[PDB]
């Protein structure tokens, strides 16, 4: 259905941004090198560029939207998705706003000033090179396009619930995306309302942002907060969902801690929207009021630590098979940890006043939803892709592309927890003399990891040519050998073509129109 | 016996409205950010009018599936009310967002131009000629629907056209006040930071007001050609209330700026 | 929950064999729990092979606890017990077999 | 019916012909 | 001081708003690391040493009391990693005592500041705009885009207060010798209460982005004794 | 009980012994060497004037 | 019924005043 | 096609869909 | 000190309206060329010799 | 609302006050065997179900 | 790694800081 080209026009925006990780980081490797424009001329035009069309480009669709509309209903038993007409609606929307978006970057000047637009004077004496009216139009179509696909989300897991599945014992990746999509609602059309207002200010003159008539930039510092704070826990829940899944089946399918997984997630989705504050806790804001902030990003920090201890059960005593997938999941694991362990070191009060647009803040920030978010979609797709796309992925290349993005991106960004607490200035085009040292192998790192997405890309095209004696069976045989059959079921469904082992069971490729005969659960 | 799956389907993907809304919302930004520095006055209207007329033929072709062809079912009933039910709590965020934004600009006074707000310059409208009126108004078009759904519900034809074509004559007249209102008002939208925060917390009314009409004259010309009834509860008929609720938060914002404010 | 409910609940759906992969799933299931089998347990479980006509599985269940067994001590101490067992069964040692 | 579905088609034929010639005079001046 | 090529540590603590935040760093890295060597361990002894047999272990989702005990220890980490931020942000928010006053306001290339604590004896209040040095003006000895031609200069052990906006779009000096990060919005303004522990020359730069030029702003200050200051005439 | 009780209750033991020795010669090895230079520093600019 | 009629009588005597 | 129903057709767009930051970086260059 | 706006409206409604000795209005002037910046009295004096300064008077 | 097209709202009405459900809503659990001598029954109007 | 790190090295090495002199 949509999820074929919801997946290639991912793909297509994915190599454009890493080429403009490519162009950026390739400047960023030696003192005014590469490009002669060090200015908000095409540099901060194409790290706005970078940003706001990898993030709402790639993990958004690819990771709540593309796994949604293929495998929400699929795994709730749903024939298609509750709305079938609006997915169609806000898919189509979205490569116009990639049209919009390389619009905003072509235009004469450029008034591309980061990914988070701050008012003061980016206003009408940035719009000679008006770029900046058709970036926050471009984020505009992507805001309301997930919104409508967070709609139909929530009603197809609400009304169509085959009667296999109470609300007691949910599977993690459709309890997942109900809660993601529960939560965009109640975020999205804040910063909708923000794109309206500060395009009003900048197109009809009101101007209640900018400077004059005591306008003041704070009150959509704080929109763009309260927006973008629950916007990374969209980037990585549906993120957790699929880790959840893959430790689930390469070692052991009873997981730790059901119920306690599904309250931790609730958890985080509630304590999540009203922690706008440590992103600018640093402004001078009053003591009291930053205290109670700094005590209130701790509590957001503990349930996710509660899950990950749950995984971390988990794969205990379960029989691994370490497959690419797996790989995944454990490095996912590994990364996230020490993430979120940076997470809570920035989450202090008296640290962000050290720590504020420096490149230790960019390093933690790349280190939780780089490694998380692509790991899980990278965990997604080299799980699922046989399934869908009916063809076997080449194993070994699936492990050298796993080592070589592991090692790239950790070589990218470990460094910049060095660079950050000397004092590195954020989205700096030209850095002092005395910071050439780690961004040189920043540098070398872009390259290794440019490198595997290539390797991804013959991969990619490698998944023409049926490969039989290359992988074959994810959770293979216990003692048995001679019987056949997916080998687990922990409840018993076992109805047509729906079980406990979910979805594994339809058919590859499935079929234009499965599920005739309503599952049911033991 | 036959039996099927309750829930349905529609014609699939290559179907020219997905892409019809999508290129016009492409021609919606070439409007937008075309007109507002290289100056084309005549096509942003043109992508206004043809945003409503593929609305329109998007939820004629519905209308159809609804009635014309007789496709939805209890299920999908309460599946359409619950979703447009939690569409108006995603509405009270957009809602929220201005009404806290002029909370803090009410509560937070700017040490510049007026520090009591409303600010030297500019007087607020007192709220008891016209405004008296606005809440009475809207009270009584949230006081009589709910016995035009009883009446609808009664099966009868002429109180239930009684009390629902009195309601909205009567908020077509409120559409002529709030224009009249809002054409009358010294202050204008580039003053402050008090003009078009509440100049946006009234156009926002202004934009859901002939969305609302647009919607409801559709509603009418549907009535008319006996489509609806009252065992006719397809899932469109049951979404044609919930803008009432929608008025009565209205009123939570229309409390904030007379007693509490000035 | 206990050893010995365990033992005689197991035991009790144990004589329910009838089959190859009904035998050989309860084999798996009463053989991945978190305590070691009682040699009852394996008793019935090669009396159970005999009666599933099949050879292999009763050869799969000693490597099976020769994993599971947890030491080398209580390893020949089941050597010894089964290893009479053997003799009024029939099965051979992997390590006596060399496949 | 189609008798109305065909202006409306041609009215957005043109409706999504000319901004893309609108986009040379956004980036030329 | 300065930063250094191929550093791991920031820049040496003259405040003690940076020795608190030095300490409490400490405190917070130590409770990362054992965390951190925490579930090294755990992920490593569970990946080799569990190679396997195909069996996996049979127990559902469950663990009732000893998981909401392992609940309970992040909470009491949280308490044990907060009481010191607690106290360190109750110790460096005040501002109270008397102090120097200088002010700051960039305009989107610059800075300007202005010596209003004390009515001098010409009692007129200065200002010098900070601008950069270019490519063609560069003192070679000096440090490339750490280049401000005029020095602020404070004098030790004097409690100094930072009280700035700005315009032309805003951005934050931050000097992370010293540890110091403020608003400098258009409409509103705030201070910063902060001693001197040595002499020196100290270096920072622009946090905030401005645009066009949040390269070429750099922010230096001088430390100087008190009648080192005191002769520091035609200001 | 039995074995994989004995290797939860000697891992979860085991790690944090690891992971406070290391962070412990961290923190000891570090932060003293900041206690002796910058307070051997700070002796020299306020005892020295 | 009630709640309809004679309360909208009422807000048609007070819309007349102003 | 005869020759590229998919063979080159996804090497070819992904050379566009790398290409296109590069012909965008020139152009804007080039002011 | 705190609100800024305050000192300024307590010593600029000095001596132009209420004769007052200037002294406790020359604390709040000195207080006022610390802690409140200068370039911006060129504005809010543009403000007061228009008349619609936003101060009560 | 009766003679329309597509009478699925029919047996919503006629299995509302006979007890026979339109779309076959209900759960099943036997409380069975699973076993191959006598397995869970299946009854459709098809020979796969 | 190997060609990810000689394409690196044989992309670009050019027009950097003004000498080693300079800095000392
Ligand atoms: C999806 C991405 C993602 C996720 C999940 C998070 C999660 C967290 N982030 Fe981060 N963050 C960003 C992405 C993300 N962040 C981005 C993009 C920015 C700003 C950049 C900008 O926008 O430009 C940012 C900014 C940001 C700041 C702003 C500082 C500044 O601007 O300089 C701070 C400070 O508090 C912070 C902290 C946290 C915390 C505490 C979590 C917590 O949720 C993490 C909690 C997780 C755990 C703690 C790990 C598991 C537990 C343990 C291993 C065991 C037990 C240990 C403890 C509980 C103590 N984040
Ligand atoms: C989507 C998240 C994401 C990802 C993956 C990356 C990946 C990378 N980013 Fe970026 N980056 C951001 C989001 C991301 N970044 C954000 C928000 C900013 C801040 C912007 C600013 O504030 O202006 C930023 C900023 C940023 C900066 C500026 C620092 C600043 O001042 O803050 C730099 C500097 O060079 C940089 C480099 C890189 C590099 C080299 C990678 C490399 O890791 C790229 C290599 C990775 C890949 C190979 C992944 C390929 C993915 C796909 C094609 C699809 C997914 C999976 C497949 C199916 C293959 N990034
Ligand atoms: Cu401001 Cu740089
Ligand atoms: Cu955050």
């Amino acid at each position: 259905d949509i999820a074929v080209l919801y997946f290639m026009l991912a793909i297509f925006s994915g190599m454009a941004g890493t080429a403009m990780s490519l162009i950026i980081r390739l400047e960023l490797a030696a003192p005014g090198s590469q490009y002669l424009h060090g200015n908000s001329q095409l540099f901060n035009v194409l790290v706005v560029g970078h940003a706001v069309l990898m993030i709402f480009f790639l993990v958004m669709p690819a990771l709540i939207g593309g796994f949604g509309n293929y495998l929400l209903p699929l795994m709730i038993g749903a024939t298609d998705t509750a709305f079938p007409r609006i997915n169609n609606i806000a898919f189509w929307v979205l490569p116009m706003g990639l049209v919009c978006l390389v619009t905003s970057t072509l235009v004469e000047s450029g008034a591309g000033t980061g990914w988070t637009v701050y008012p003061p004077l980016s206003s009408i004496q940035a719009h000679s090179g008006p770029s900046v009216d058709l970036a926050i139009f471009a984020l505009h179509l992507t805001s309301i396009s997930s919104l409508l696909g967070a709609i139909n989300f929530i009603v197809t897991t609400l009304n169509m619930r085959t009667n296999g599945m109470t609300m007691h014992k949910l599977p993690l990746f459709v309890w997942s995306i109900f809660i993601t999509a529960f939560l965009l609602l109640l975020s999205l059309p804040v910063l909708s309302a923000g794109i309206t207002m500060l395009l009003l200010d900048r197109n009809f003159n009101t101007s209640f942002f900018e400077v004059s008539g005591g306008g003041d930039p704070i009150l959509y510092e704080h929109l763009f907060w309260f927006f973008g704070h629950p916007e990374v826990y969209i980037l990585i829940i549906p993120g957790f969902g699929i880790i959840s899944h893959v430790v689930s089946t390469y070692s052991k399918k009873p997981v730790f801690g059901e119920i306690s997984m599904v309250y931790a997630m609730a958890s985080i989705g509630l304590l999540g929207f009203l922690v706008w504050s440590h992103h600018m806790y640093i402004v001078g804001l009053d003591a009291d009021t930053r205290a109670y902030f700094t005590s209130a990003t701790m509590i957001i920090a503990i349930p996710t630590g509660i899950k990950i201890f749950s995984w971390l059960a988990t794969i205990h005593g379960g029989s691994i098979r370490l497959a690419t997938p797996m790989l995944y999941a454990i490095a996912f694991l590994f990364l996230f940890t020490m993430g979120g362990l940076t997470g809570v070191a920035l989450a202090n009060a008296s640290l962000d006043v050290a720590f504020h647009d420096t490149y230790y803040v960019v390093g933690h920030f790349h280190y939780v939803l780089s490694m998380g978010a692509i790991f899980s979609l990278f965990a997604g797709y080299y799980y699922w892709s046989p399934q869908i796309l009916g063809l076997n992925y080449n194993e070994k290349l699936a492990q050298i592309q796993f080592w070589l993005i592991f090692i790239g991106a950790n070589v990218i960004f470990f460094p910049m927890h060095f660079l950050g607490i000397n004092g590195m200035p954020r989205r700096i085009p030209d850095y002092p003399d005395a910071f050439a040292g780690w961004n040189y192998v920043a540098s070398i790192g872009s390259f290794i990891a440019t490198l595997s997405l290539f390797l991804f890309i013959y991969i990619l095209y490698d998944q023409l040519v049926n490969g039989l004696n290359n992988k074959v069976n994810n959770k293979s045989v216990i003692y048995n050998k001679a019987p056949d059959f997916v080998e687990s079921n922990t409840i018993f469904n076992l109805n047509t073509v729906k079980s406990s082992s979910i979805e594994f069971l339809l058919t590859s490729p499935p079929a234009v129109h499965s599920f005739n005969t309503p599952a049911v659960q033991s | 016996r036959h039996q099927q799956h309750p829930f349905h389907m529609v014609m699939p993907s290559p179907w020219p409205i997905v892409v019809s809304f999508a290129l016009l919302s492409l021609a919606l930004s070439t409007a937008l950010t075309m007109h507002g520095y290289i100056g084309n006055m005549n096509m942003v209207y043109l992508a206004l009018f043809v945003l409503l007329t593929s609305s329109i033929l998007w939820f004629r072709d519905i209308v159809a599936e609804a009635t014309y062809l007789g496709d939805h079912t209890m299920a999908v009933r309460k599946g359409i009310n619950l979703g447009f039910l939690m569409f108006v709590l995603s509405e009270v965020l957009i809602f929220a967002g201005l009404f806290w934004a002029y909370f803090h600009s009410a509560m937070s006074p700017d040490v510049t131009l007026g520090a009591c707000w409303p600010p030297v310059g500019i007087e607020a409208v007192q709220p008891t000629e016209l405004p008296l009126l606005n809440t009475i108004i809207l009270l009584s078009s949230g006081a009589t629907v709910t016995y035009s759904h009883h009446a609808l519900i009664a099966g009868n034809r002429n109180k239930a056209l009684s009390g629902l074509l009195i309601t909205f004559w009567l908020i077509v007249i409120f559409v002529t006040c709030q224009y009249i209102e809002y054409t009358n008002a010294a202050f204008t939208i580039s003053d402050g930071v008090y003009g078009s925060v509440f100049y946006a917390g009234t156009g926002l009314h202004f934009l859901h007001m002939v969305m609302l009409a647009a919607m409801l004259g559709v509603n009418y010309w549907r009535m008319r050609n006996y489509h609806l009834t009252a065992g006719h509860h397809v899932g469109y008929e049951t979404t044609i209330i919930y803008t009432h609720v929608l008025d009565v938060i209205w009123l939570f914002l229309y409390v904030v700026f007379y007693w509490w404010g000035v | 929950e206990t050893f010995e409910e365990f033992t005689a609940r197991y035991e009790k759906e144990f004589d329910e064999a009838y089959d190859l992969f009904e035998v050989q799933r309860v084999l798996n299931n009463c053989f991945s729990y978190d305590l070691v089998p009682a040699p009852a347990v394996i008793e019935k479980a090669l009396r159970a092979a005999r009666r599933v006509n099949d050879l292999p599985t009763a050869i799969r269940v000693f490597e099976a606890l020769k994993y599971k067994v947890e030491n080398e001590d209580q390893y020949k101490a089941y050597l010894d017990e089964l290893k009479d067992v053997r003799q009024e069964l029939g099965v051979p040692l992997k390590e006596e077999l060399f496949p | 019916s189609a008798l109305y579905l065909y202006p409306f088609y041609a009215i957005f034929a043109v409706a999504v012909v000319t901004p893309l010639l609108y986009i040379p005079n956004a980036i030329r001046g | 001081d300065v930063p250094t090529p191929y550093a791991c540590y920031f820049q040496d603590s003259a405040t003690p708003n940076q020795e608190g935040i030095l300490e409490l760093h400490d405190n917070i890295m130590f409770y990362l690391l054992v965390i951190l060597g925490l579930v090294s361990w755990m992920l490593y002894t569970i990946v080799m040493t569990y190679s396997k047999n195909p069996i996996a272990y049979k127990y559902i989702k469950h663990g009732q009391t000893i998981e909401v005990i392992w609940t309970i220890f992040p909470a009491v980490i949280l308490l044990i990693i907060a009481f010191p931020s607690f106290i360190l942000l109750y110790l460096c928010d005040e501002v109270i005592s008397p102090a120097m006053t200088i002010k700051a306001i960039g305009y989107q290339w610059y800075w300007k500041y202005e010596y209003s604590d004390f009515i001098n004896d010409s009692g007129e209040t200065v200002e010098f705009e900070s601008y950069v040095i270019p490519d063609e003006l560069l003192e070679e000895g000096q440090l490339r885009l750490l280049d401000t031609d005029t020095s602020m200069v404070v004098p030790v052990d004097t409690h100094i207060r930072f009280v700035v906006t700005a315009a032309d779009v805003i951005h934050d000096f931050a000097i992370p010798s010293l540890g110091i990060k403020v608003d400098a919005t258009p409409g509103r303004l705030n201070q910063v209460s902060a001693l001197i522990q040595r002499e020196g020359v100290f270096y920072g730069a622009c946090s905030e982005l401005c645009g066009t030029g949040h390269a070429n702003m750099p922010i230096k200050i001088e430390a100087v004794s008190l009648p080192k200051f005191l002769e520091w005439l035609n200001e | 009980t039995g074995t994989i009780k004995r290797r939860v209750i000697m891992d979860i033991v085991l790690g944090f012994s690891l992971g406070g020795v290391m962070a412990s010669y961290w923190w000891w090895g570090f932060h003293m060497d900041k206690i002796n230079k910058r307070e051997k520093f700070y002796a020299e600019l306020a005892e020295r004037k | 019924w009630v709640a309809l009629p004679a309360i909208a009588l009422t807000a048609v005597n007070t819309y007349f005043v102003e | 096609g005869r020759k590229t129903p998919y063979a080159l057709s996804h090497f070819g767009f992904f050379a566009i869909g790398f290409a296109v930051p590069f012909v965008a970086c020139y152009v804007q260059l080039k002011k | 000190t705190k609100h800024c706006w305050q000192s300024y409206v307590d010593y600029h409604k000095c001596v132009n309206m209420k004769g007052e000795d200037f002294a406790p209005c020359k604390v709040f002037w000195k207080t006022y060329n610390a802690l409140c910046p200068l370039d911006w009295i060129e504005k809010w004096d543009d403000q007061r010799e228009k008349g619609i300064f936003a101060g009560d008077i | 609302d009766l003679d329309q097209e597509t009478g699925l709202a029919r047996l919503e009405l006629l299995g509302k006050l006979e007890g026979i459900d339109v779309f076959d809503t209900k759960p099943l659990d036997s409380s069975r065997k699973g076993t191959m001598k006598d397995p869970i029954i299946i009854e459709s109007y098809d020979d796969y179900r | 790694l190997l060609f990810s790190v000689g394409l690196f090295a044989v992309v670009r090495m050019a027009g950097g800081q003004d000498a080693k002199t300079m800095n000392k």
